[PDB]
This record gives C-alpha cells, sequence and structure tokens, in this order.
C-alpha cells in the first residue's frame, strides 16, 4: 500500500509500506528517497509521535494516510 | 573572544531542558510545527510568543541576505526602540542567540526562578547595545556550559566543533505591532511587516515559507513554536 510523508516545506515523498513496517523501516525507505538519515527524522501521525519500535498497525495507519516528517537538524 | 560553540538540535526537548536549565519555569513550552497549513497550524497551542527558524545558509540565501542588507541601509525601515537584540560573536552560539532573542523580547511574560541565569543575563543586558551584548555572552560562563550540555542532547550526535555547519536559527516575534526576524549575523534585526498577539504564528510562517522558496532544492527547514503550557 502507499503512505504520503509530508515535509514542513510542503513536499510529498510516496512510499511503498505494509502495515507491518516499523517505523524504522519507513525512516530507511525515507532515507533511500531522499538521503535523510533516519537519525534526523521525528515523524508524526495525526498529531502522534511515532516510535520507532512500532508498526504502522500498531498506529492504526491505513493506505493512503498522510504522516508528517519533521526534521532534527543541527543550527 | 574567537570560541566555538556547538550547534543545537532544533528539538523541543532539548529547547525546553535548555530553558529549564537557564531558570525559566515551564509554562511556556516549544513544540513542532507539522506543516503551514492552517489544520496543522491548528495544532499548536496558542498563544505563540515566538518561532524559531532553522533554515540553510546556502549560498542562494548569502546572495539574497547580501541585497537584503543593501536594500534596508538604502531604503530604510522601522525598528521600534522596544526590540531586545544582540549579535552572535560565537561560532555556532545560534541556538542560545535565537532562544535568548525569543525570551528576552517576550521577559515581561515570563516566569523565573529566583536565581535564574538567563533572568541575570537579560536584566544586566538591558540598556547595553547589540554589540555589549555579544561581548557580554562571550564572558557569561553560565550560558555557555548550558549551552554545551544541552549541544549533546538529542535525537542525533553532535558533531566535531570544527565540521561545517551550513544550517542557521532565527527568532521571530512580535514586538509593538509588527514581527521581527532576529538574527545576529545581520546588523539589525529584520522588519517583516504588521503582526499582533494572535496572529504571530500564522504571521512568522508566512516569513518561513519566503525562506523555503528563495531556496527549492533544501529540505532542511525546522520550525518550532513558544507556545503557551
Ligand atoms: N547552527 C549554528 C549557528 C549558525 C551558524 O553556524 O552561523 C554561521
Ligand atoms: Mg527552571
Ligand atoms: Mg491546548
Ligand atoms: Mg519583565
Amino acid at each position: 500500500m502507499q503512505i504520503f510523508v509530508k515535509t514542513l516545506t510542503g513536499k510529498t515523498i510516496t512510499l511503498e509500506v505494509e502495515p507491518s513496517d516499523t517505523i524504522e523501516n519507513v525512516k530507511a525507505k525515507i532515507q533511500d528517497k531522499e538521503g535523510i538519515p533516519p537519525d534526523q527524522q521525528r515523524l508524526i501521525f495525526a498529531g502522534k509521535q511515532l516510535e520507532d519500535g512500532r508498526t504502522l498497525s500498531d498506529y492504526n495507519i491505513q493506505k493512503e494516510s498522510t504522516l508528517h516528517l519533521v526534521l532534527r537538524l543541527r543550527g | 573572544e574567537g570560541q566555538r560553540w556547538l550547534p543545537l538540535e532544533a528539538n523541543p526537548e532539548v529547547t525546553n531542558q535548555f530553558l529549564k536549565q537557564l531558570g525559566l519555569h515551564p509554562n511556556w513550552q516549544f513544540v513542532d510545527v507539522y506543516g503551514m497549513d492552517p489544520e496543522l497550524l491548528s495544532m499548536v497551542p496558542r498563544p505563540v510568543c515566538a518561532v524559531l527558524l532553522l533554515f540553510p545558509i546556502t549560498e542562494k540565501y548569502e546572495v539574497f541576505r547580501t541585497e537584503e542588507e543593501e536594500k534596508i541601509k538604502s531604503q530604510g525601515q522601522d525598528v521600534t526602540s522596544s526590540v531586545y537584540f544582540m549579535k552572535q560573536t560565537i561560532s555556532n552560539a545560534c541556538g542560545t542567540i535565537g532562544l535568548i532573542h525569543a525570551i528576552a523580547n517576550n521577559k515581561d511574560k515570563m516566569h523565573f526562578e529566583s536565581g535564574s541565569t538567563l533572568k541575570k543575563f537579560l536584566e544586566e543586558s538591558v540598556s547595553m547595545s547589540p554589540e555589549e551584548r555579544a561581548r557580554y555572552l562571550e564572558n557569561y560562563d553560565a550560558i555557555r556550559v548550558t549551552h554545551e550540555t544541552s549541544a549533546h542532547e538529542g535525537q542525533t550526535e553532535a558533531p566535531s566543533i570544527d565540521e561545517k555547519v551550513d544550517l542557521h536559527f532565527i527568532a521571530l516575534v512580535h514586538v509593538d505591532g509588527h514581527l521581527y526576524e532576529l538574527d545576529g549575523r545581520k546588523p539589525f534585526p529584520i522588519n517583516h511587516g504588521e503582526t499582533s498577539d494572535e496572529t504571530l504564528l500564522e504571521d512568522a510562517i508566512e516569513v518561513c515559507k519566503k525562506f523555503m522558496e528563495r531556496d527549492p532544492d533544501e529540505l532542511r527547514f525546522n520550525a518550532i513554536a513558544l507556545s503557551a503550557a
């Protein structure tokens, strides 16, 4: 199934995932597409912070859901 | 004094702990900003008294900064005397300067512990010039030490102090009806137009949008809002 990940700038990243995918796996997929290291990624779904060990299913993230990506960058 | 500090992570947990260590009570807390549309901005608790924006100081950005500086010097702008502005004279201290700008310009709204080191810094520097404030920070151990400790916190590992940093923090605040961008690398605050206590977040985000559309190939932006808690 597909899910969409939106950045602060408004860019939409489309990912091919499975309900069984862990947040860690989703971050790795984002790295492959955007080159953003997982450590710098904080994923959000409907206002909730997502943790690496849980799965999309755990957060009830279904097909075509949109997650929001916050970047933990150093200034 | 030529010192170099470590770059701070754009993370509410880190910034809120930094403020706690400097003696500010937690009824104001930074939160993440997930997007720029009404629906996502509605998730940010109100009121919002400051927005810290982390953005890339790329070559394209510097061209704009250079043009902006000359435009403002040649055409003028308004900057109210109420604004507290300090220059950046310490490499990588932008995070601390951004936090100082956010609290300094909202000081009357804050609740400080009796021996708060941030409160002391602000009270002692209240009548200093932007340049004198930078010199004062260069000698203020309490903040140097806290910044260092906070620099090691976060989701990411702190880099080497000599590694290149091309991301910067600026503060956006509302003072006397106008939105001001406070960047210690600039010669003065930047007036971005009108705003109010109630629309600061939205108006600050419009400025953030400008930064983003100037650098279309960059995704490296982060905005945190200092919200009531
Ligand atoms: N993130 C460190 C502060 C910004 C900076 O390095 O200015 C050059
Ligand atoms: Mg405290
Ligand atoms: Mg609330
Ligand atoms: Mg006061």
